[PDB]
């Protein structure tokens, strides 16, 4: 079997991208946010205190198939310092026409305030492997590995638009979607991410400097955060760029005309358009905008997030050692 | 911006 799906921006900014994702018989569709960097299945529900909705809920007693997971329950914060929690049932989930059964359904009690305050995201879908999911006291499998059974090869693919639609696959990987050839890359599992090093960089047309860096691919993650000195030669390249301690990160003029920057994946290359590292203004209206390309000096990791991903065919390889692969589109 | 586990 196979699956196909339309994922949408969430708003002008390309903040978040939504899927949908039909729960329970018969099915109840929900707008969710496709996460490589966790490992939970979690919705707004008929459970979620009243005060902290404004989302399209999920009712299991109004599904055939939901059943409860006795015993079962849930927790989990993310890097922006969000956070939800509660109860879990297993229930028959779609995605694209492809259909699984016994998935788990994590129904939240509560949420934080940046959930409430999202009208466009009815919860989260997770990717990474499912080592970092938190049911207690036995952890439940991802969406993903539920799948590998049935599917016509152990695969899933991210396919992200610069303010466009754009396409998750599951069991196939469609040629016409990409140009060049896929090169794959080695991951780690051993901290539960899609974790890879990367052979070095380049900034617009200048040298390709051949450093080791250490990261994730994290389509829950807005930006694309790198080390404070491979960020710090970027922005030397920009004549208006500054850090600016208020706002949180390097800012520079609207009007500025920015270089590309270029990842390597082995003896590949992946350039990222200039035009994708503004990331907008910093008010509706201002002369100044926020950049794309920040340090990762206070997270302690370096995070491929959308900036990088939505440049590239992303290929998420789950047989028994995984690989990534990435070509140019 | 978000910033999907810690």
């Amino acid at each position: 079997s196979t699956g196909s799906a339309t994922t949408t921006p969430i708003d002008s900014l390309d903040d978040a991208y939504i899927t949908p994702v039909q729960i329970g018989t018969p099915a109840q569709t929900l707008n969710l946010d496709f996460d490589t960097g966790s490992s939970d299945l979690w919705v707004f529900s008929s459970e979620t205190t009243a005060s902290e909705v404004x989302q399209t809920i999920y009712t299991p007693s109004k599904s055939t198939t939901a059943k409860l997971l006795s015993g079962a329950t849930w927790s989990i914060s993310y890097g922006d310092g969000s956070s939800s929690s509660g109860d879990v049932y297993t229930d028959t989930v779609s995605v694209g026409g492809l259909t699984v059964t016994g998935q788990a359904v994590e129904s939240a009690k509560k949420v934080s305030s940046s959930f409430t305050e999202d009208s466009t995201i009815d919860g989260l879908l997770g990717l990474a492997f499912s080592t970092l999911n938190t049911v207690s006291p036995t952890q439940q499998k991802t969406f993903f590995d539920n799948a590998k059974a049935s599917l016509d090869s152990p695969v899933f693919t991210a396919d992200l638009g610069y303010h466009a639609p754009g396409t998750y696959n599951f069991g196939f990987i469609d040629t016409t979607a990409y140009t060049g050839s896929i090169t794959y890359t080695a991951v780690s599992t051993k901290q539960g991410f899609w974790e890879w090093t990367s052979t070095g960089y380049a900034v617009g047309s200048g040298t390709f400097k051949s450093t080791s860096i250490d990261g994730i691919a994290d389509t829950g993650t807005t930006l694309l955060y790198l080390p404070a000195t491979v960020v710090s030669a970027y922005w030397a390249q920009v004549s208006g760029a500054k850090s600016s301690s208020s706002v949180g990160g390097y800012v520079f003029p609207c009007s500025a005309t920015l270089p590309s920057f270029t990842f390597g994946v082995g003896s590949a290359r992946i350039v990222i358009p200039g035009d994708y590292i503004d990331f907008g203004p910093i008010s509706t209206g201002s002369s100044s905008c926020f950049g794309g390309i920040q340090s990762s000096a206070g997270i302690g990791i370096n995070i491929f997030g959308d900036v990088a991903l939505k440049a590239a065919f992303v290929v998420f390889n789950g047989a028994t050692t995984p690989t990534l692969g990435f070509a140019s589109k | 911006p978000t910033e999907x586990r810690e």
